[PDB]
């Protein structure tokens, strides 16, 4: 009988432009940077595929809610 | 062990009875800075001493000349016959020159205690000036300073504080009722209930502005009373 | 601020500013010199 | 320790109080990079110094207008001066950019390479253009009275005074523009109106600043 | 019931404030206070709020606008009144006398609602069906009873 | 919500007793929605902000409840001129409902002074919540001496906000806080009553009370649905 209640985590992530300057940060494969033009398309194709960036359901849900 | 302004209230640390008339009253904590407390103490003496002259002048002037209505006594046409309609510009010139000298001397004493005791023109003359704000000497010809000076300082400040409250009562009463202090007192006695603050508070009897020898001077009441 | 200016240096941001500038220049020229067909 | 624009908020790391007029006000972190902060420190001083000249000039001429000496309002002086004196505006504009361009280019390459303008290239002057600090030329031309070469403690006090009067002047010059747009009258014309009836004559009643009024 | 470009302008400004609020909420609920996984899995609670709270109160609130703003304004517009001469929506809200002229049921206040004399509101809660002959669209009185029922 | 006093109110639940241990003032166990649960709290929904907000709402509501009816009571007793016997919603706060001409300035001119004054009062109060004790450090004309706080945001204390240092003992202070919260909660309901009664009847709170006493059966919420 888990009670229905508000549950959050405080300051889960930091607000910084650091990752805005590192394309592909969300994915392990693309984080290394481009070697072929195929990398550029892969960046946009997998940007919103949250379920493949992380295997954590909680992290996926939080991105969906804010998106 | 001295009595305080209210029962069962802790006095501030910096108020330990050194100064006269010390009830440990400082809700805004303006005396926390030791240097600021000295300056505010001087201004309390200035307001206390000027206010006492103000209250005495209004009351005595009312008795001798009931019709002058001190609030309007500043107008040149209301001045005594020798000075009636004197040029206010020249009259102000005397006050500025004379008060600028006297007040700068008092100010320099505060900045550097004991520097301005000696007379500038006639060498040799000096005042004791035992404490700041209490020059003594020529300012105390009768020598009342000798004796229990601490008690006299207490009497001065307590009467001076009462004068400050009393004088601003004269101003607000004149603005609201248009009568001097004694005149308003007589009015209350005649009709205590019909004539009191509950009725007069809503009216301000001061004109918006006056013309003093061709110069327009703005005037105001201390509250937005119904003109 | 260093990272933010790095973000503005990314290819999509530069292209947007560059073509916004390039387009604006061409649009403004045709506003003051309408209908250019021959150098003359 | 030192006072800040928002009491209780710690000052930013990149603002350590060394600069004049530092109150730790940089909410957008525009000057986080040390080299960019030098550029803005000088930009603020140049903006502040021009505003002080502008505000003093606008105020003085406005007093001339009210007293009746015949001065035009600051927003009409340009047209009056050109027409009355028969001056060709494009020639006057060009002359300004030659004189400003030469003087302001020298200030530009002293920022890039400090001390470069004091090499004697310009008419043999070798010490009047060396520069003392960033934004503070010094020297016997820009500082003839040597108030920057006397007491060190008081010179730091003046730097505080210069920036704060400069910031105040910058705000005032914005007030002149905003007041003219809202009211259409001169600076001191607005001041006279406010003193007449302060309660019923101000921005909340001009019918523009608060449209919902 | 929009009759002036001022009313359109105010909605646009409100739209931008809502847009700013939406972007703040996204930042807030990801970088500041992010709900946990157990929060997202209250499907029973979410349906209750989204059925009675989002759709339910949303329909009731819009019925309030139609009953108090759309119906009076469109009744006068169809009658041929010049748009600039129509009463403003807040005048209709504050003055029950004006509403009574258009719809006499308003003269009785909300007592019929609580006394279950719902037939008193037949003049503005209709079930006509068909299309309004003057404008060729559905009766707004029908549309109001629709959103009240919904 | 059980009226009056009691150990627990009607809505008290075993779930809410987990964290409601009587430490807070007016802690009667009433939290059916469990908004004060410490576990996994964040944002504004946390015990410290919610308890702080209730006190702030209580104090504003108490001033509002007494201030939204005093003009009518004083006007009814003849202690103020009839020109100022005005319903709370016809003072000027809602011009469409009614506005009063006769203030010293246009109501928008007065509002700007309200904005500036409340910016200082409210942002300084906030900074003591974010950084406890921070308002007693930076110079503020010597007034920082009285803004040092007491560690608990809702109860600053100090020489001014605790002018007469009441509740010196721990037991006494708890009773005062409880009395403050109950009066504050009662005033919050009274203010909601003023707002609801204004819409339903269109009259002032004092008028509604007088009418109810006249014919209690013929004057109540049920009869006001229609007129
Ligand atoms: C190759 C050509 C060449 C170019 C493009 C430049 C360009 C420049 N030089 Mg120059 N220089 C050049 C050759 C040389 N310069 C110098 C030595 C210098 C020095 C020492 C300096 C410059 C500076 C400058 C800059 C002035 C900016 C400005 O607004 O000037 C505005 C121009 C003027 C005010 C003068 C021209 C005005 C007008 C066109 C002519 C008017 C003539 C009439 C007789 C006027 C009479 C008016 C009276 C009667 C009221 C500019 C970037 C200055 C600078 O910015 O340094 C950082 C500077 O200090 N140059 C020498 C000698 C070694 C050169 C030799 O070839
Ligand atoms: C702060 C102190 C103060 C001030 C500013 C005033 C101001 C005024 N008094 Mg008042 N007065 C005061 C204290 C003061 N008085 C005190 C303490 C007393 C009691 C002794 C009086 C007794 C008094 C009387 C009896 C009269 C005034 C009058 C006046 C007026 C000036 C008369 C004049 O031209 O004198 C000229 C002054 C001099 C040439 C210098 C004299 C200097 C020596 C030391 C005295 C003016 C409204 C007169 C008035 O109301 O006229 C309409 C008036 O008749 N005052
Ligand atoms: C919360 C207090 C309060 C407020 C905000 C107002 C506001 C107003 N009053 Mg009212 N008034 C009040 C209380 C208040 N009054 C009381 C208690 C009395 C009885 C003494 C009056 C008697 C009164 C009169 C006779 C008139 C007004 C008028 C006015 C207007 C301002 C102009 C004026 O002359 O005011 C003057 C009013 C005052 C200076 C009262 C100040 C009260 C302070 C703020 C509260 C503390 C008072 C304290 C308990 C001492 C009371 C007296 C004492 C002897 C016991 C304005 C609408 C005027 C009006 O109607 O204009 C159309 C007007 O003519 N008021
Ligand atoms: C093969 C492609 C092609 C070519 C050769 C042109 C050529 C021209 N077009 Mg056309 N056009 C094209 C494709 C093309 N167009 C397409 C695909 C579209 C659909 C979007 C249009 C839609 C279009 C419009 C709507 C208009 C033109 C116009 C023009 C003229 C522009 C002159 C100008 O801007 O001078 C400006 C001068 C310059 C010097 C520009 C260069 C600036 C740099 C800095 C110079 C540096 C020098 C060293 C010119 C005759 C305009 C016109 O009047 O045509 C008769 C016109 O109104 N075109
Ligand atoms: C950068 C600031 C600035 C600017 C752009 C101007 C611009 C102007 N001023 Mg102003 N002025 C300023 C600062 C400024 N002033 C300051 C700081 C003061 C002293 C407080 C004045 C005092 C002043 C006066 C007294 C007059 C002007 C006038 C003028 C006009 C003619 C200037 C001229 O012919 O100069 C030529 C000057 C020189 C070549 C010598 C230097 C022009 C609109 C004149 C005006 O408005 O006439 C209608 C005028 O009479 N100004
Ligand atoms: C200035 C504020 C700010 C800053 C500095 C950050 C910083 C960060 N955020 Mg956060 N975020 C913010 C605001 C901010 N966020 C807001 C307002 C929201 C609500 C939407 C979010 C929601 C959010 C999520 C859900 C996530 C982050 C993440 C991140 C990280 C990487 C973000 C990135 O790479 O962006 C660079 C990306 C862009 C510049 C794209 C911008 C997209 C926006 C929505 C505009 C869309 C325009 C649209 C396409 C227009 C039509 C196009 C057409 C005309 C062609 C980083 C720590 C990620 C993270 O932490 O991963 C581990 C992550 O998953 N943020
Ligand atoms: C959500 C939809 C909605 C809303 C918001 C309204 C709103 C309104 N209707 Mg409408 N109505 C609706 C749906 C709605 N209606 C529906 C579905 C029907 C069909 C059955 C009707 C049928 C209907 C009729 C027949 C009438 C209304 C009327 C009214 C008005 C008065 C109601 C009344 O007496 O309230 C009584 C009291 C309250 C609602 C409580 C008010 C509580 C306030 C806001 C509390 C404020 C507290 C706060 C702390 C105080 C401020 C403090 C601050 C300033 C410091 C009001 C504007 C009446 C009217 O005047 O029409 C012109 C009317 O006669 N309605
Ligand atoms: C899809 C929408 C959505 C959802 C599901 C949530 C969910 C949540 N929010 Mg978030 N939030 C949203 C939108 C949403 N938010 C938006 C748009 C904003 C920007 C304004 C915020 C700003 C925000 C903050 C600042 C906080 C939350 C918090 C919370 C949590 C508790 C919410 C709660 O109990 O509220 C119950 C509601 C109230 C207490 C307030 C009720 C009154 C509000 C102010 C207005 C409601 C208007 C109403 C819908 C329409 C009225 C119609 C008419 C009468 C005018 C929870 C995880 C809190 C948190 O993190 O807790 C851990 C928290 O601190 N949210
Ligand atoms: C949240 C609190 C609150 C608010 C916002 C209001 C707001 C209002 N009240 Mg209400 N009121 C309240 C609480 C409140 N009241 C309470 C608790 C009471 C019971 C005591 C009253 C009793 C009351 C009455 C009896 C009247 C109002 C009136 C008013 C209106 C005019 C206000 C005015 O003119 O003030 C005047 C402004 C002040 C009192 C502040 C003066 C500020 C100066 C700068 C102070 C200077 C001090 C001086 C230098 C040194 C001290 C001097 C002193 C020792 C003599 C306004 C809508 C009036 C109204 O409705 O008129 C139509 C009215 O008649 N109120
Ligand atoms: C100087 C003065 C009056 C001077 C009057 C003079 C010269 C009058 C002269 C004339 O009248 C004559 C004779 C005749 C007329 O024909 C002409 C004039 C010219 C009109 C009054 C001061 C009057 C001064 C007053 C009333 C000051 C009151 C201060 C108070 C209450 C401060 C309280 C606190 O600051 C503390 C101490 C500590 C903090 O912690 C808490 C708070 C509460 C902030």
């Amino acid at each position: 009988a888990k009670k229905v209640k508000i549950a959050v985590d405080r300051n889960p992530v930091e607000t910084s432009f650091e990752k805005w300057a590192k394309p592909g940060h969300f994915s392990r494969t693309l984080s290394k940077g481009p070697n072929t033009t195929t990398w550029i398309w892969n960046l946009h194709a997998d940007a919103h595929d949250f379920d493949s960036h992380t295997s954590d359901l909680e992290e996926i849900s939080r991105k969906v809610f804010s998106a | 062990d001295r009595k305080l302004w209210a029962p069962g209230v802790v006095a501030p640390e910096y108020l330990k009875g050194d100064l006269a008339g010390d009830y440990g009253w400082d809700p805004l904590g303006l005396g926390a800075d030791p240097t600021a407390l000295k300056w505010y103490r001087q201004s309390e003496l200035q307001h206390a001493r000027w206010a006492m002259l103000g209250v005495a002048g209004v009351l005595v002037q009312e008795i001798v000349k009931p019709d002058v209505y001190f609030y309007e006594a500043g107008l040149p046409q209301n001045l005594p016959e020798p000075f009636t309609n004197i040029n206010m510009g020249g009259l102000l010139a005397w006050e500025f020159i004379l008060m600028h000298w006297v007040e700068v001397r008092r100010w320099q004493d505060y900045k550097n205690f004991g520097s301005v005791n000696e007379d500038p023109i006639f060498k040799g003359n000096k005042v004791p000036n035992p404490e700041m704000g209490y020059p003594g000497g020529i300012f105390d010809p009768f020598g009342f300073s000798k004796g229990n000076l601490k008690e006299l300082q207490t009497k001065e400040i307590k009467n001076g504080r009462l004068a400050m409250i009393a004088y601003m009562a004269f101003i607000l009463q004149a603005q609201a009722t248009g009568k001097g202090p004694l005149a308003a007192l007589s009015a209350h006695l005649s009709n205590p209930f019909g004539n009191n603050i509950l009725k007069n508070i809503g009216t301000c009897t001061v004109p918006h502005s006056v013309d003093v020898q061709g110069l327009t001077i703005p005037l105001t009441c201390l509250w937005p009373g119904s003109q | 601020m260093k990272d933010f200016t790095t973000y503005l240096s990314t290819a999509p941001v530069i292209a947007t500013i560059w073509f916004t500038f390039t387009a604006g220049l061409l649009i403004e020229i045709n506003r003051y010199f309408p209908d250019p067909l021959v150098f003359s | 320790v030192r006072p800040v624009w928002f009491p209780g908020n710690p000052p930013p790391a990149h603002l350590d109080g060394s600069l004049a007029g530092d109150y730790g006000f940089d909410p957008l972190f525009l000057g986080q990079e040390p080299q960019t902060l030098k550029w803005y420190v000088q930009a603020e001083l140049v903006h502040g110094r021009f505003a002080m000249l502008g505000a003093a000039g606008i105020i003085l001429t406005s007093i001339g207008a009210k007293v009746g000496l015949g001065f035009p309002e600051w927003y009409d002086a340009g047209k009056v001066v050109v027409e009355k004196n028969n001056i060709d505006f494009p020639t006057l504009m060009v002359i300004q950019f030659y004189l400003m361009g030469w003087a302001e280019t020298k200030r530009w390459y002293d920022f890039k390479n400090p001390g470069s303008q004091a090499d004697g290239s310009f008419l043999g002057f070798t010490e009047e253009f060396k520069g003392l600090e960033n934004g503070y030329p010094g020297g016997r031309f820009f500082d003839p009275m040597g108030l920057s070469r006397g007491d060190a403690a008081k010179y730091q006090e003046y730097k505080q005074k210069e920036v704060k009067n400069g910031r105040l002047a910058m705000i005032a010059c914005l007030g002149f523009a905003a007041q003219y747009a809202a009211t259409g009258k001169g600076p001191l014309d607005n001041l006279a109106d406010h003193l007449a009836d302060p309660n019923h004559v101000n921005f909340a009643t001009n019918g523009v600043s608060i449209p919902i009024a | 019931g929009i009759t002036s470009e001022l009313q359109l302008y105010t909605t646009a400004i409100g739209g931008l404030v809502m847009a700013a609020a939406m972007f703040f909420a996204g930042w807030f609920h990801y970088h500041k206070a992010a709900p946990k996984l157990e929060w997202f899995q209250n499907v029973e609670s979410m349906l209750n709020h989204h059925l009675g709270g989002l759709l339910g109160l949303g329909s009731l609130a819009w019925a309030g606008h139609q009953i108090h703003v759309s119906l009076p304004v469109n009744k006068l517009l169809d009658a041929g009144v010049d748009p600039k001469e129509i009463p403003l929506p807040h005048d209709l809200l504050l003055n029950r006398a004006i509403m009574a002229d258009l719809y006499p049921s308003f003269a009785k206040g909300i007592a019929p609602f609580f006394t279950l004399n719902w037939s008193e509101y037949s003049d503005f809660l209709t079930f006509k069906g068909g299309l309004n002959p003057v404008t060729g669209g559905l009766w707004l009185s029908d549309t109001a009873h629709h959103h009240v029922a919904i | 919500v059980d009226r009056s006093k009691d150990q627990l109110y009607v809505g008290a639940s075993q779930s809410s007793l987990a964290y409601l241990d009587g430490s807070l003032p007016g802690d009667f166990g009433f939290d059916p929605l469990g908004l004060l649960d410490p576990v996994n709290s964040g944002g504004f929904i946390e015990p410290k902000w919610l308890q702080y907000s209730e006190v702030i709402h209580a104090r504003w509501a108490m001033l509002g409840a007494a201030g939204c009816i005093a003009p009518e009571v004083l006007g009814a007793a003849g202690l103020i001129p009839d020109a100022t016997n005005i319903k709370w919603f016809e003072s000027g706060v809602i011009p469409p409902a009614g506005s009063y001409n006769g203030y010293w300035a246009d109501p928008y001119t007065i509002f700007f002074v309200e904005i500036v004054a409340m910016q200082f009062a409210e942002l300084r109060r906030l900074q003591d919540f974010r950084y406890p004790g921070s308002m007693g450090q930076q110079y503020f004309l010597g007034l920082e001496a009285i803004f040092k706080g007491s560690g608990d945001a809702a109860y600053p204390g100090g020489p001014f906000f605790n002018l007469f240092n009441l509740g010196k003992t721990e037991a006494a202070m708890k009773e005062l806080k409880l009395k403050e919260i109950k009066n504050g909660r009662l005033a919050m309901l009274a203010m909601l009553g003023y707002g609801a009664q204004a819409v339903m009847t269109g009259k002032g709170p004092f008028q509604n009370l007088v009418e109810h006493l006249a014919d209690p059966v013929n004057n109540n919420i049920l009869t006001n649905f229609a007129g």
